[PDB]
């Protein structure tokens, strides 16, 4: 969970920079419009409407999440024995009783 | 039980033997099937099996000290 959280704060700009060429646009007739980028977007989202697919292509595992010891160490550091260890003796006194005895 | 573990793992190798043989294939009960023998009684036991047996699980019931001074007090105060 941890390792995942820091991918997923590192990969928030991966797919916002980059430009898309699944579409070509001309933006004539644009003056008098203060939305510049959502426009671009809705345009987009307009022809892939009209073009909707619902297949998908799958990804790299390690890509989408992926285990590092850094932070392995780090959750075994935030401890939480479920054992009681006040309780610890007293279930070994008795887990013994029962087996020497019945 | 400890002798017919023994076996058991004796044929357990024996099957994995004929799988690599004849095919890995061949169903377990299938092959023990087909090649039974009149020999499948031979259930080999040993001194080593009941001493393995003994030392590995269940010491007694009642064996510590329980039984002994139950044991005496009774004959004690049945005087």
């Amino acid at each position: 969970l941890k390792s995942v959280h820091r991918w997923l704060s590192a990969a928030d700009q991966s797919e916002v920079v980059p430009g898309n060429d699944n579409i070509e646009y001309f933006s004539i007739n644009e003056h008098g419009r203060r939305e510049e980028n959502r426009l671009r977007l809705k345009t987009l989202l307009q022809q892939d409407v009209v073009h909707e697919t619902k297949t998908s292509t799958s990804a790299a595992s390690e890509l989408t999440a992926v285990v590092t010891i850094n932070d392995l160490l780090e959750a075994c550091q935030e401890t939480k024995p479920s054992i009681s260890t006040s309780e610890l003796v007293k279930l070994r006194g008795i887990y013994d009783r029962f087996q020497k005895d019945r | 039980l400890n002798a017919m573990s023994r076996i058991a793992r004796m044929v357990e190798k024996k099957v994995s033997q004929h799988n690599e043989l004849t095919g890995e294939n061949i169903s377990t009960r299938r092959w023990f099937d087909k090649i039974a023998t009149k020999e499948d009684t031979k259930v080999v036991v040993k001194m080593e099996d009941f001493l393995k047996a003994q030392e590995q699980l269940t010491p007694s019931v009642s064996r510590a000290e329980l039984n002994h001074y139950e044991a005496v007090r009774a004959n004690f105060e049945g005087a």
